[PDB]
């Protein structure tokens, strides 16, 4: 991809965030995809504005900004390429065993906030040989 | 019959005589201040209910 970012002026983009949605047709088969505009708008923090190119449409974004878009792309591209990639973009998961151990604190506390209740154990009444019977 | 569907009252009187008041008097307050055979006693409780 380039670093030219369509001007969000009305003289050259029309109708930019006139609705909250923008639209992109994806490949040869033309897949439709819809982002909102905020997730667009981000990127007009980075665009500068100093720099204008093709009849003064276009500007350009920082090149941190610009390269680290680049390399999400390229981390998305190499895991559908692999086969082997770590599924659940989301990254190492550590917080299942604090999750098991307040479940079974949870389970242990009520079962143990119920026999406080269920044994207050007034008196008993044992049938005795000589004495009670 | 009824050694099998009550109590004996030589096992009571065992506990009751030996056990029990030894620990203290006026509510029999607590446990540690006896024997291991507390264990035993225990063990004649998982009897007796599960006799009666």
């Amino acid at each position: 991809m380039l670093n030219f970012i369509p001007k969000r002026c009305p003289s050259v983009s029309l109708l930019f965030g006139k609705r909250p949605v923008q639209r992109i047709e994806v490949g040869q088969a033309r897949h439709q995809l819809e982002i909102p505009v905020e997730t667009i708008e981000k990127i007009y923090e980075g665009v500068d504005s100093r720099l204008e190119y093709h009849n003064k449409d276009y500007n350009a974004m920082k090149w941190k900004d610009f390269m680290k878009l680049k390399l999400d792309a390229y981390h998305l591209l190499e895991a559908s390429q692999s086969e082997t990639a770590a599924k659940s973009a989301l990254s190492d998961l550590n917080w299942f065993s604090d999750l098991a151990d307040i479940y079974s604190g949870q389970q242990t506390m009520a079962e143990m906030d119920v026999a406080l209740k269920a044994q207050g154990e007034q008196k008993l009444s044992y049938p005795i040989q000589g004495k009670n019977i | 019959f009824l050694d099998t569907f009550t109590v004996k009252a030589t096992e009571a009187q065992e506990i009751k005589t030996i056990v029990d008041k030894c620990h203290k008097g006026n509510t029999f307050d607590f446990h540690a201040l006896s024997d291991e055979e507390l264990r035993r006693l225990e063990q004649l409780y998982s009897t007796v209910n599960n006799r009666v």
